[PDB]
RNA sequence: AGGA
């Protein structure tokens, strides 16, 4: 079932992916 | 406006405001540093001459 | 997040499915599948508040998705998933905060300007504001001796290292008339 | 046995949980304050810093160093400096501590209260000694250092009350109770529905006798019986923390005696 | 700022520690200062003459009843004023011990014991009696509140003979800065001086007493009956199709307009009104379900802090947003919002907060609450400003 | 100041044995008064308490997250296997007499900030002084010993 | 220096209006059918229901200082299980001979209603308020 | 900054005694002792005892600002009986309490095995 | 940053605690619970003390001299 | 810090309040008290 | 944890704080104000990217 | 650049 659908916790390990690549400041840097 | 209706002025003090409930209404409790500061010029007078001697 | 009514099996459902999570906290405990990744493989989207106008998002997904065919009293009143159109998904309402916000605890339940004046004070609340401080001469700083993580804290926190850096300390306090003081 | 009774439930190195009986509760409370506030012990004072490379600055550590526990048993043959006849300190009046730590590791090197030192004569009574309940024997970590990170400084320990500062506090939280059941009605309980169901029964409630609330309300009962439990830090031992507590109030009265008796 | 004559009084210096000018509280208002890290001036005169100005005409006790509002500027606050109505109930009774303290805690006390309310069994005074020590002789007061006779069943209204409380609660309207009140005919009667003591005086035997007896609040006094919450519900349930039937009736063009207004303005002045009747009536349940006890309620019966809406957004439901009058306006087009359908005149869609503060908000009720929030933050900027050159 | 726009300063400073203390020894290191929260309607710093006081026992971080399934009925059951009462009130005694108080008090922990602004840095006075060379009146400001 | 009124009265209902420890009682003369009677009694120290038979005197006496104990020795002027003392404040003329006295005794209100008390009950601070069984 | 020592809390000041009595102007037998360095550990304990003495008729204390430890304390008794008399009785049998508790703890303990 | 010694509220020895606390959740790999119970931290201003301290020092040590 | 370096200015029909807009993009409460009050923005 | 995103100018850590500006090349309708003979205006910022 |  690698393909089932995403749960409310589940969009915080998105969320975590985005900071770990994007930072914080990601808008002054890029 | 700023030099004459208003002014920067002397004997003046000011601080943090804190409530009290074991004060009177028409007192203010001022910081022992904030009197020792602020003077009132008292004329050497026999009734208050020994008080002032001791007080210089 | 992106939601297609692209799939053979049922409704309309966002791309991102739970193997892809898995696939993101593989390299959350490495420390090869990125942001980039989800981006690429065009399962979430940037849109700016021009495109927003033509598209229709759902605040939660799971919640937000299929259709019915008791419920609890404590919890607050929400709405539904009556729309068939939801071109996306919201990632995570909270993401709507800023900085500051992100700190306050259960926003949700203050008096809208209590959180305005919340995100002004931090700013001047005292803690480590680098671990680097004693080596830098700046003109005032001021280094907080027992810095404590709150108690109560926002998932959000995470990734503004507060529990790493914090701002105060966990005062245990009484809500009392005691000396009128 | 004579006037109020004690009844010790349960006794340790660190606690004495025990039954107040046929007291006054201004009596309870009065003996409560005393241990907190006014039984001397000994305690780091000052603190001259030779050479400190740590993370931690001079008077961080100060504080801590105060903060640390010293044995406090023989605090009784210790003069208060202040009533003492040196230019300062000495022996009749301070403890010496010496405190000197390097990073010889490569590895992290602990600073411990372990790590103290007496310089000053003791003249053979219990004092001044870091009072160590550590597991491992090591007890209060004070500082931490990588290498070229070292601490050297001098402690006088001088004797001292929680008045003064709570660094000379004998004992930590002292526990009190009394009427589980609201027979006095000393209090008026908050509730939704019911304040039986919604406040939690407390240990107490088995040694004192239910209400039966078929009974008219006792407005004659005053407040007598009190489960307490006195924690120590380890200066002084718990049975000392209650009995110096006792004797404390009692010198404390006995100078009011004495003060209409000079007048 | 100094927009009155009373932002500016004289007072008597008291030299004390600590690094903070220390004021007595129900000298508060006039100034209009508060704790949370307020800064006052002090100026000091250098001549007999100029002294004899400031506590002649400008010094604190004179400047009690303001011809502002021909009423006392200065009253009875915070923790004075909600132990004052706890202290006065018909329920308060005070052992012999603490009337002792309580006695010797007034100042002037004549030193005469008075005679309890209660001799046999057990001697025990009312709180009326023992505040009354502080209310001194030939104040004479009557008010008569709704529903008071002279047997005043609800402990209503107020009767004071003698300077001896007879019969009411003690609250707002009786010690506060009232045009009728009891501050107001002390200083009348016995003089500035004397009602300044009085100020004091009540404080001294007040707040020891609701020291001892202490007082709190907190989540549990939010909390509403599991029945009334179910009923507050139904409420906003019902209210929401009284809505939907004017939103589908608007929709089929029979909806007929009041004289001088759009048949949009027609639809939602009743939209807007049945919302906000239905944030009330959701209120006026909880108020009423929540008992004497409710340190909130209590709070708001002594007229310390809190009125029925803060209850009622508090614990039943927030309500209604607004931006410039009108509810949450299309900003997109067609809807609030990007998780809306468009044309959607809803209570949800345009701005009404169904939630309690202790349910919690959605996150649409909560960008709306913010966006009327932000409304009132710009008019408290702007009206500072615009208000001190009126002033001027 | 907590993290509820609920800012103060000190008004005094009290040791061990005159603060009121809990039945289990527990004193408060903070003493806020009721009247700040009704007109503010600051729900979430009750509930950071409730979560906060359930954190401290337990051993867990609480989440304050905002739109969340948390409810205060949730966090009420968690106290009560915990032993305190469900909403947080607790018995205090007075610490001068050590009778209890007629009262229940909200006790628990709460993350309190240490702010900026310190009254010694605040706190100013002259008594004539320095005054400016064109207009012959007394300086601006503290540092300068401004009038 | 001397007793002010006496009578006994059948309770015929106790009242407390969110009030935990006082009642508002409603009683009635046994003798005197004209006569009624109005009083809110601490129900803690002395609990009362309804149909409950009791005599209340009133008495000027038994001024300055209040003493506590020694009444050991003390004659107290009780032979009633309930006292109070309190203070006249209404004198409410109910036409024709019926009269009615208003007493509170420290906000513990009470409203008796009568005939002939006339040449008895005064407009004073001295007002005792003695019930027994 | 402007923060008293902490020493003052309990050390007696420059020529300032422990106690001062000074009669009660107001009523007759009745008098003021004014306790310095002294608090409520102290105040309360002494107000309570005399409570217990049948020949006082008024007993109370007040600490009329927290800033300064001291307390005024007022003894009331019957004619005859002398107001420090009373003050030094509650004042011994406070002592005499203590000494029992102190004997009974003692004897407790010594009883106790850890 | 660095231990509290002693819990600022009722005035118990934390200081020692710290090393023994963080073992008990290595090594025995308890949870943080029943860790502070273990070591005796009863009252929760004693708990709160080692459940939310930030041992910042070992970010310090980091640095050079 | 973190905050600063997410600041936005606005210089000089009603840009002060909150709109619909902002959802997503702009802190609904993160805005001085004052002069400056919806002027500045943070991210 | 110094995330930069800021400079050192002659020492001060000093940050470029963004400047909110309406967009260019933008087609804008705008009804004109009661008292003007103009009744509506069709506005266009145009400017070189 | 902040504070009421
Ligand atoms: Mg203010
Ligand atoms: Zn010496
Ligand atoms: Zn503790």
């Amino acid at each position: 079932d690698e393909s089932a659908p995403i749960t409310a916790e589940d969009s915080w390990a998105v969320i975590s992916a985005f900071f770990r690549e994007k930072g914080l400041v990601s808008q002054q840097l890029d | 406006r700023g030099n004459l209706m208003g002014k920067r002025v002397d004997f003046s003090a000011r601080t943090v405001i804190s409530g009290d409930p074991n004060l009177e209404l028409d007192q203010v409790g001022v910081p022992k540093s904030i009197a020792k500061t602020l003077t009132y010029p008292e004329v050497v007078t026999p009734y208050n001459i020994d008080r002032l001697t001791q007080l210089v | 997040f992106i939601v297609e009514d692209d799939e053979s099996l049922g409704h309309k459902e966002l791309k991102v499915r739970k193997g892809h999570i898995a696939k993101l906290m593989a390299t959350e405990y490495q420390d090869e599948y990125t942001w980039s990744s989800l981006l690429n493989e065009g399962l979430v989207e940037y849109i700016d508040a021009e495109e927003e106008e033509s598209i229709l998002i759902a605040m939660q997904p799971e919640d937000l998705e299929p259709a019915e065919a008791d419920v609890d009293p404590a919890k607050r009143i929400r709405v539904s998933h009556h729309a068939t159109t939801f071109t996306h998904c919201e990632i995570h309402p909270s993401m709507i905060l800023g900085v500051a916000a992100s700190i306050i605890p259960f926003p949700d339940h203050n008096q809208s300007p209590r959180n305005t004046y919340q995100s002004a004070m931090g700013k001047q609340a005292m803690g480590v504001f680098l671990t680097n401080y004693n080596v830098r001469m700046d003109t005032m700083a001021n280094i907080l001796y027992y810095p404590q993580k709150p108690l109560g804290t926002t998932r959000a926190m995470e990734y503004l290292k507060f529990r790493e850096l914090p701002a105060g300390q966990n005062a245990i306090v009484a809500i009392a008339c005691y000396s009128g003081y | 046995e004579e006037g109020p009774q004690v009844k010790i439930r349960e006794a340790s190195k660190d606690n004495v949980d025990f039954i107040l009986s046929n007291v006054d509760l201004a009596m309870a409370n009065s003996l409560r304050r005393v241990m907190i506030a006014e039984i001397p012990t000994l305690a780091i004072d000052s603190v001259e810093v030779e050479t400190n490379t740590t993370v931690l600055a001079d008077e961080f550590i100060a504080h801590r160093l105060g903060l640390i526990p010293l044995q406090s048993m023989d605090i009784e043959q210790l003069e208060y400096s202040r009533d003492c006849f040196c230019e300062d300190h000495c022996d009749k009046c301070s403890v010496v501590l010496t405190l000197q730590a390097f990073g010889e590791s490569e590895s992290t090197t602990n600073v411990y209260s372990k790590d103290l030192v007496i310089v000053s004569n003791l003249m053979g009574r219990n004092i001044g000694h870091p009072i160590i309940q550590d597991k491992e024997g090591n007890g209060v970590l004070i500082c931490k250092l990588r290498k070229g990170q070292e601490l050297k400084l001098t402690c006088v320990a001088k004797k001292g009350i929680a008045k003064e500062h709570a660094k000379w506090g004998p004992a930590a939280a002292i526990e009190f109770e009394y009427d589980p059941w609201n027979k006095l009605k000393h209090t008026d309980y908050w509730y939704e529905q019911d304040s039986a169901k919604e406040w939690p029964q407390s240990k107490n409630c088995e040694y004192e006798d239910p209400p039966n609330e078929g009974d008219p309300f006792d407005y004659k009962a005053q407040a007598d019986t009190f489960y307490m439990n006195v924690e120590s830090v380890g200066s002084i031992p718990v049975d000392q923390v209650v009995v110096r507590g006792i004797d404390t109030l009692q010198k404390k009265v006995a100078s009011i005696l004495l003060a209409l008796t000079q007048m | 700022p100094s927009l009155h004559k009373m932002s500016m009084m004289a007072h008597r210096v008291k030299v004390i520690p600590y690094s903070t000018f220390r004021l007595n509280l129900s000298v508060t208002s006039p100034y209009n200062a508060d704790f949370d890290g307020d800064e006052m001036n002090l100026h000091v005169p250098q001549s007999e003459e100029t002294r004899a100005e400031l506590s002649q005409l400008c010094a604190v006790p004179l400047q009690i009843v303001s011809p502002q509002s021909n009423k006392p500027c200065m009253g009875i606050v915070q923790d004075t004023l909600c132990g004052i109505r706890k202290l006065t109930l018909r329920d308060t009774f005070i052992e012999l011990d603490q009337v002792l303290n309580m006695l010797y805690w007034v100042p002037d006390w004549d030193g005469v014991i008075p005679t309890p309310a209660i001799i046999k069994p057990k001697p025990l005074w009312s709180g009326k009696q023992i505040l009354s020590v502080a209310i001194p002789n030939g104040i004479h007061l009557q008010r008569f509140d709704e529903g008071t006779t002279l047997l005043s069943p609800k402990d209503n209204g107020m009767l004071i003979i003698d300077g001896q409380i007879i019969f009411g609660v003690v609250e707002k309207k009786t010690v506060g800065s009232s045009n009728g009140g009891l501050i107001h005919v002390v200083t009348r009667e016995k003089g500035p001086q004397v009602c300044a003591k009085l100020f004091g005086n009540i404080q001294k035997v007040v707040n020891f007493w609701l020291l001892h007896n202490g007082f709190s609040t907190g989540i549990g006094d939010t909390i509403a009956d599991g029945p009334t919450m179910r009923e507050i519900t139904e409420t906003i349930a019902e209210a929401k199709k009284k809505v939907l039937d004017v939103t589908k009736e608007a929709q089929a063009n029979l909806l007929t307009a009041k004289h001088g207004m759009t048949l949009r303005e027609s639809f939602e002045d009743n939209v807007v009104r049945f919302l906000n009747e239905a944030r009330d009536k959701a209120g006026r349940l909880a108020e009423v379900n929540l008992k004497d006890l409710n340190n909130v309620k209590q709070m708001v019966m002594a007229g310390s802090k809190g009125s029925f809406i803060n209850i009622a957004q508090m614990s039943a439901c927030v309500g209604q947003q607004s931006v410039e009058g009108k509810r949450i306006a299309f900003g997109f087009v067609d809807r609030t919002l990007p998780h809306f359908s468009k044309d959607d005149y809803s209570p949800e869609s345009k701005g009404f907060v169904e939630n309690s503060y202790l349910r919690g908000l959605t996150p649409q009720e909560f960008f709306f609450h913010a966006m009327g929030g932000r409304e009132g933050l710009i008019d408290t900027a702007v009206k500072t400003a615009e208000t001190g050159y009126i002033q001027r | 100041a907590s993290r509820h726009g609920q800012k103060g300063t000190i008004g005094i400073t009290y040791r061990r044995e005159d603060m009121p203390f809990t039945a289990e020894g527990i004193v408060p290191d903070l003493i806020i008064n009721p009247h700040a929260i009704p007109s503010r309607m600051t729900v979430a710093h009750l509930i950071e308490c409730l979560l906060s006081k359930v954190a401290a026992l337990s051993g867990n971080e609480g989440d304050a997250s905002p739109f969340t399934d948390i409810t205060v009925e949730g966090i009420s059951k968690l106290l009560r296997e915990h032993g305190y009462q469900s909403r947080g009130f607790e018995v205090m005694y007075n610490g001068h007499t050590g009778k209890k108080l007629m009262a229940q008090i909200f006790f628990g922990p709460t993350y309190y900030q240490r702010l900026r602004h310190m009254v010694d840095d605040k706190i100013h006075a002259r008594a004539r002084g320095p005054m400016q060379v064109l207009t012959r009146q007394p300086v601006e400001g503290r540092s300068r010993d401004g009038g | 220096s001397n007793t002010l009124f006496d009578d006994i009265f059948q309770v015929s209902e106790v009242d407390p209006g969110r009030y935990n420890k006082v009642c508002r009682i409603e009683a009635a003369s046994t003798t005197q059918d004209q006569c009624k009677l109005t009083l809110d009694i601490n129900v803690e120290l002395f609990p009362v229901a309804a149909q409950d038979s009791l005599t209340v005197t009133i008495a000027s006496s038994l001024t300055r200082s209040w003493r506590p104990p020694q009444a050991g020795d003390r004659s107290l002027a009780d032979d009633y299980d309930y006292v109070m003392y309190g203070t006249a404040y209404k004198f409410e003329e109910v036409s024709k001979d019926l009269i009615a006295v208003y007493y509170s005794f420290g906000g513990l209100l009470m409203r008796l209603e009568g005939n002939y008390r006339n040449l008895n009950n005064l407009k004073q601070e001295n007002a005792y308020l003695l019930i027994r069984r | 900054m402007n923060a008293p020592d902490r020493f003052e809390l309990f050390l007696l000041g420059e020529g300032e005694s422990k106690l001062k009595i000074d009669p009660d102007t107001k009523a007759p037998n009745a008098v003021v002792i004014t306790f310095e360095k002294e608090d409520h550990t102290l105040g309360n304990l002494i107000r309570a005892e005399l409570l217990n003495d049948r020949k006082v008729l008024f007993a109370a204390y007040k600490v009329e600002h927290p800033f300064f430890a001291r307390f005024k304390l007022r003894i009331q008794t019957t004619e005859g009986y002398d107001p420090k008399d009373a003050l030094k009785n509650a004042c011994n049998s406070i002592i005499n309490k203590l000494g029992a508790l102190k004997t009974n703890f003692e004897t407790e303990w010594n009883l106790q095995t850890l | 940053m660095i231990v509290p010694v002693r819990c600022f509220s009722c005035g118990k020895v934390v200081g020692d605690k710290w090393e023994s606390y963080l073992n008990l959740l290595q090594e025995d790999e308890l949870d943080e619970g029943t860790a502070l119970s273990r070591l005796g931290l009863k009252r929760y201003c004693c708990r709160r003390m080692i459940l939310t301290h930030v041992d910042l020092i070992e970010k310090f040590l980091r640095y050079n001299p | 810090t973190l905050s600063h370096l997410r600041r936005t200015n606005t210089p000089i029909a009603k840009p002060r309040q909150l709109h619909n807009t902002h959802w997503g993009l702009v802190c609904p409460a993160e805005t001085p008290e004052g002069q400056a009050c919806g002027l500045v923005k943070n991210l | 944890f110094d995330m930069g995103g800021y400079f050192i100018i002659n020492g001060s850590e000093k940050v470029l704080i963004a400047q909110e500006r309406s967009a260019g090349n933008i087609v804008q309708v705008f009804k004109k104000a009661a008292p003007s003979p103009i009744s509506h205006v069709a506005e266009i910022r145009s400017a070189l990217e």
